[PDB]
């Protein structure tokens, strides 16, 4: 019983964070086989942050310009080249700690698991969900540019995330592994803001399941709704509107708990219009959005 | 206010 | 910026985990040199399980019942005894990734991070604090027996718990890891039940400082208090007494911000009397008190 | 009702 945020076990990523210098500028790198990824960002200098050009930044450098560190060994790195925002460092050792990977880009409303790193050193891991308008609600200090975040399925770590900056909002937004933004934004210090945000629909009902195989009934109701009127509360409180496929994926939960998704959203429509009235779901005060049907399948019992 | 690339310092 | 509930990188820990067998019964130990640490309930069958003499169940055993299994390797085990309520179990091979570590039992209200584990196997990195009625609010299924919490220092791991068993109400109590249960419970399968709990004071204030650091200060006021009056207004909403070693454990965050510790446990009297008025601190809508001055200090900018 | 002590099945 119980349920918490949860986040994959860090120890293969942990592996693979490296330390990269460029001049007095410093950030995390991962190293996998005999390549260390990191954020473009590493080519600047403060001047250079609010308005880079970083073709040019790049070709003014040499490889050795590129000073890599894992643990106590200095990595030499013998190419280099630029993918869109973030540098590939060949380097001359293949990292022994490889494990197997992927490079996935992930969709709006799915999670992952970030290891915060400063320096090349892991400093602690936390669950995140990429939210409807591409940032991510992180925790995360100067020096932690280039700290990733993934997903472990059996052996195999799907990196997902590379972290480059803040919104002045104290959102976080990043790449993926190709150097890739996630949303519309770019790697310089400007203005930049997100598109207005929504609470991820499918995500609260899959909670809201997992509250009901915890013992939380008390927000149950006899009632059920349609599809369409439950859409049509969901606009106005910015909620995502449902789909045939969220209630399809939020099936397997329904027949654990032998509570309908539309009887679900029917409760969660009566939540949403009368609030809590000073009760608690699964030690929250409010609707919880950053659990995945996967993530609570993945942690409740079956 | 601005975006800040979260770099550290060597 | 952002503050979230951040667990210690795992993989220090994920290297010490083994699984171990006797009978029908596996569960989760940690191999450190050439010793595995697990619960003693391993030697239970369902039926000892009501009213176990463990002493009488182990001297029933030799070595060889005891199978204890790394990844794909099998460890031999050259010997055996019980600590209190964990069994030690001597193998013949040292482990090689074990790291610095100590044994440390933890106080109530101090926070530690839990790797749960399956048959030997780490599937997730969570944090918890110890409640004052010495449970945890943790996340655990059967199998999950023998997963361990731990902090972090430098590379040192201070084991703290060793997870047993879970209460009718959904909590979860377990052992330091010389076997000494944290609170008023034995390993068998009795009506227990915790003493009532109560939150952890200096917990929140340190939540409000964080929240403070990273921006939300709608919930501060011109006002004051003292220490006496302040603890008036705690015992009354269940809130543990606030001492002067907690005002002083807070210096570093009230200097940090310029808001005195008086000053914050003013604002604190206010939020108990008054809710949040549909209002959010940190994301939340309730008070937190999982945080500890440390995890503030050590997450949040300086 | 009983606490549970949470090992698993072989």
């Amino acid at each position: 019983s119980g349920f918490r945020k949860m986040a994959f076990p860090s120890g293969k990523v942990e592996g693979c964070m490296v330390q990269v210098t460029c001049g007095t500028t410093t950030l995390n790198g991962l190293w996998l086989d005999d390549v260390v990824y990191c954020p473009r960002a590493v080519i600047c200098t403060s001047e250079d942050m609010l308005n880079p050009n970083y073709e040019d930044l790049l070709i003014r450098k040499s490889n050795h310009n590129f000073l890599v560190q894992a643990g106590n060994v200095q990595l030499r790195v013998i190419g280099h080249s630029m993918q869109n925002c973030v540098l590939k460092l060949k380097v001359d050792t293949a990292n022994p700690k490889t494990p197997k990977y992927k490079f996935v880009r992930i969709q709006p409303g799915q999670t992952f698991s970030v290891l915060a790193c400063y320096n090349g050193s892991p400093s602690g891991v936390y669950q995140c969900a990429m939210r409807p308008n591409f940032t991510i609600k992180g925790s995360f200090l100067n020096g932690s540019c280039g700290s990733v975040g993934f997903n472990i399925d059996y052996d195999c770590v799907s990196f997902c995330y590379m972290h480059h900056m803040e919104l002045p909002t104290g959102v976080h937004a990043g790449t993926d592994l190709e150097g890739n933004f996630y949303g519309p934004f770019v790697d310089r210090q400007t203005a930049q803001a997100a598109g207005t945000d929504t609470t991820i629909t499918v995500n609260v009902l899959a909670w809201l399941y997992a509250a009901v195989i915890n013992g939380d009934r008390w927000f149950l109701n006899r009632f059920t709704t349609t599809l369409n009127d439950f859409n049509l509360v969901a606009m106005k409180y910015n909620y995502e509107p449902l789909t045939q496929d969220h209630v399809d994926i939020l099936g397997p939960l329904s027949a654990q708990t032998g509570i309908a998704v539309l009887d679900m959203c029917a409760s969660l429509k009566e939540l949403l219009q009368n609030g809590m009235n000073g009760r608690t779901i699964l030690g929250s005060a409010l609707l919880e959005d950053e659990f995945t049907p996967f993530d609570v399948v993945r942690q409740c019992s079956g | 206010a601005t975006v800040r690339l979260q770099a550290g310092n060597a």
